[PDB]
């Protein structure tokens, strides 16, 4: 590390053959210990009234029926990925 | 009942080294006639005698091969008669009674059943001498009629079975549960029961395709 | 997948409650907590999911899954070709 | 003389080893255990079995097709050479499958379909692709001999596909790599001539370089020329029987063409009327239930205009591609029209394409191993 080379001098670094599919760590596996005050919000937001749970759940329904979700993702994949493929 | 007394013996003969040995033709050529006469069958024993005859053409015996060929033609549309000509030499297909038996065999595989009973020569007592042969070919005629037809004329079914009379046809009409329709034809099979076509967009594949794409 | 397997769990705890709301009429008397409001909920529910019930819908649903599967297949075809060009330059 | 110096020295070295193969496999577990240990490759022990499948078949086919009388070759090999190796208590490892496929290759030179199922029962050990492709090779040929055209065509498609999840390096099918290409090409070409109304499923099985030429062959064969009966049958014969070596062609020895009379003229009878079944099916069923307009329109196609009629039509309908009603009061002909389906290739490809990803991701992680 300093900077990469606009010249064949990068070939001495390329022959190390360093990773470019390298490992990504798993972020969450166990309780963060500060779960505890937001655990105490849940009973107050759930057990006594319908007023405060359903507005967090209503999002899923309209993630299906509304305009072109997977269709627009595959459309952008039809634009992003072919531009990278052509470049290589 | 000599068929039942040779099954165990000839069964171990044809799994050993005795199916390449020409000396075993004594018990084997006897057991080939025991199929024809007693109305039983064994392909392995026929096919071994045919292969031992293809090994040494001199040991070929015409009547023993006719007892193979005629009983191969009772067992159609199987490839028993296909393997017969494979082993029978160029010289040996021009013998008597072989040449007449082979020509009659061609008519059955091409389903020319009216020509089959015309083609018969009735002075060859060997074709009378095979027990149940005259009915076996008729049972193969009616076997193919069930698979391939829905309705047949009373005169038409008679003619295919060698120009049967009204009383002789009563056996063949009763055999597969057939009956006469209103002032007309015999009923062979129902229309939807005969055809059984294959299908577009069955698409059951998701019960395995989703499970391989699972991860 | 967690949204999926709590999906049919809602239908299972619905099968528990729908039983209790039937069972309140089955025993002797009850069911005042349900009747036409639960009737409106369930009629509306089946007017959403699934849709109405011709077999033209079943074939159109199948053709949409065969299209979505052909698209999901084509996403794996492109993963395979994202690989193959990435591979020859590494030789 | 150099000819039979090589031939005789193969058989005499195989007859030597045949005693060692019976002696090791049955009883001497310390000799097999000593043979497990020393080398880094057991592949040398395995290859000599099916190496001698095709080389011994060559040498015995020479001796068969030179001596046509007072038969020494065929009963010596059939009794001793084959059954001693295969019938007895098998070797305590995968070597037992290799002698089974060697014996199946010898069994297939006798034109037969009976013991293929009894051999399959004794193929107890797992079907590795190396053993499985060579099983489907002869099992498909048995279905081809059984007149199961609809079955055998499916079996030839997989073994010609060449995406069968193995690298296949290190000479495991050597000297004959394109025989597996051309024999599966050829034997599949015969089956299509019979049953072309079911197979929409053709496209993965044979490549468009060959489907174009074999496609027009079938049409030119059945419709308008008996020429393709000749050129198809010329290529079909060395592949249908597999006679590994034809002997030296000269007129001074005869000795060779005499066994080729029977070997060839046996397959003459197969393609003879099985081809003439094709032309009946060649005119596609335009109208599924035929009134007087279409029945008489097809009697004109059935054969020549003559004082005897309908009887040949009634014969031609008895074969495996027609099922029908005749109604006598209507005078009507009702018939089956039959097809399969177009959209199956893709879901078989969905794993095959992922093997192009897999082996891609794997082989460059073997290069990423080395140059790192």
């Amino acid at each position: 590390c300093k900077e990469k080379d606009f010249s064949p001098e990068a070939l001495k670094k390329a022959n190390i053959t360093f990773e470019h599919m390298f490992e990504e760590v798993p972020i969450v596996i166990k309780n963060s210990h500060l779960i505890n005050v937001l655990m105490w919000e849940l009973e107050k937001k759930s057990a006594v009234a319908d007023k405060h749970e359903l507005l967090s759940l209503a999002s899923s329904n309209h993630l299906g029926k509304n305009l072109q979700l997977l269709m627009d993702r595959v459309d952008e994949m039809s634009q992003d990925i072919v531009k990278y493929n052509t470049y290589m | 009942a000599m068929f039942e007394q040779m099954r165990a013996n000839v069964g171990k003969l044809l799994k050993g080294i005795d199916r390449y040995n020409p000396e075993n033709l004594a018990t084997l050529e006897r057991y080939v006639e025991t199929q024809a006469k007693e109305n039983a069958y064994d392909l392995e024993a026929n096919l071994a005698v045919l292969k031992l005859y293809q090994f040494n053409p001199a040991f070929f015996q015409t009547t023993v091969t006719a007892q193979i060929l005629l009983k191969a033609l009772t067992n159609l549309p199987h490839t028993d008669f296909t393997l017969c000509k494979c082993m029978i030499d160029q010289a040996h297909q021009e013998e008597r009674p072989i040449r007449q038996i082979l020509y009659l065999g061609d008519l059955l595989e091409t389903c020319h059943f009216q020509a089959f009973w015309q083609a018969l020569d009735e002075n060859m007592d060997l074709l009378e001498g095979i027990t149940g042969f005259e009915d076996s070919v008729r049972k193969f005629i009616c076997h193919v009629v069930g698979i391939t037809y829905q309705h047949i004329d009373r005169w038409l079914l008679a003619e295919m079975l060698g120009d049967l009379t009204d009383s002789q046809l009563k056996m063949w009409m009763s055999k597969y549960g057939w009956s006469a329709d209103e002032s007309g034809q015999i009923f062979i099979c129902s229309q939807e029961e005969s055809i059984k076509p294959k299908n577009i967009v069955e698409k059951i594949d998701f019960d395995s395709v989703s499970s391989i794409m699972a991860s | 997948s967690d949204l999926q397997q709590v999906g049919g769990a809602s239908a299972r705890i619905q099968d528990a409650l729908s039983t209790v709301l039937q069972y309140a009429e089955d025993v002797l008397s009850g069911k005042v907590s349900a009747d036409n409001t639960v009737g409106r909920f369930l009629m509306s529910l089946v007017n959403q999911v699934p849709k109405i019930v011709p077999d033209d819908f079943e074939t159109m649903l199948n053709s949409n899954i065969n299209d979505l599967l052909m698209v999901t297949y084509l996403a794996n075809l492109t993963q395979s070709q994202i690989a193959l060009n990435e591979k020859l330059v590494n030789l | 003389q150099w000819l039979w110096d090589i031939i005789d020295e193969f058989i005499y070295q195989f007859q030597s080893f045949s005693q060692y193969r019976c002696k090791t496999a049955k009883k001497s577990e310390e000799e097999i255990d000593f043979l497990r240990s020393n080398p880094k490759i057991w592949n040398v022990h395995s290859v000599l079995n099916v190496l001698h499948s095709l080389v011994d078949k060559s040498n015995i086919n020479r001796q068969l097709e030179v001596y046509t009388s007072g038969g020494d070759p065929e009963s010596v090999a059939g009794e001793y050479g084959r059954h001693s190796l295969y019938k007895m208590l098998g070797y305590f490892s995968l070597v037992g499958l290799l002698r089974l496929h060697s014996l199946l290759g010898d069994y297939y030179q006798a034109i037969k379909v009976l013991e293929n199922i009894e051999l399959n029962k004794k193929s107890m050990y797992s079907r590795v692709p190396e053993c499985q492709v060579t099983t489907y090779y002869y099992v498909g040929f048995a279905y081809l001999m059984m007149r199961r055209y609809q079955d055998a065509i499916r079996v030839f498609a997989n073994i010609l596909l060449y995406i069968q999840r193995t690298k296949s390096m290190f000479q495991r099918t050597t000297y004959k790599y394109e025989m597996i290409n051309k024999q599966n090409e050829q034997m599949h070409a015969l089956l299509a001539i019979a049953l072309t109304m079911y197979p929409m499923r053709i496209d993965e099985s044979i490549h468009l370089q060959l489907r174009e030429k074999y496609g027009d062959k079938m049409l030119r064969m059945q419709k308008g020329d008996p020429q393709v009966y000749e050129e198809l049958f010329s290529y079909s014969c060395p592949k249908f029987l597999s006679p590994v070596v034809p002997n030296y062609d000269s007129v001074h020895p005869n000795y060779h063409k005499e066994p080729f009379l029977q070997q060839l003229k046996v397959f003459s009878d197969e393609v003879q009327q099985q081809a003439q079944l094709s032309t009946i099916r060649s005119f596609l069923k335009l109208y599924t239930t035929m009134p007087v307009a279409k029945l008489a329109g097809f009697l004109d196609l059935t054969e020549q205009e003559f004082r005897i009629q309908l009887l040949v039509f009634k014969h031609k309908m008895k074969n495996l591609v027609w099922t029908s009603g005749i109604s006598a009061l209507d005078g009507e002909f009702q018939s089956a029209s039959e097809v399969d389906f177009y959209i199956d290739k893709d879901m078989i490809h969905i794993a095959d394409t992922k093997v192009a990803r897999r082996y891609g991701d794997f082989f460059i992680r073997q290069i990423h191993k080395f140059e790192e």
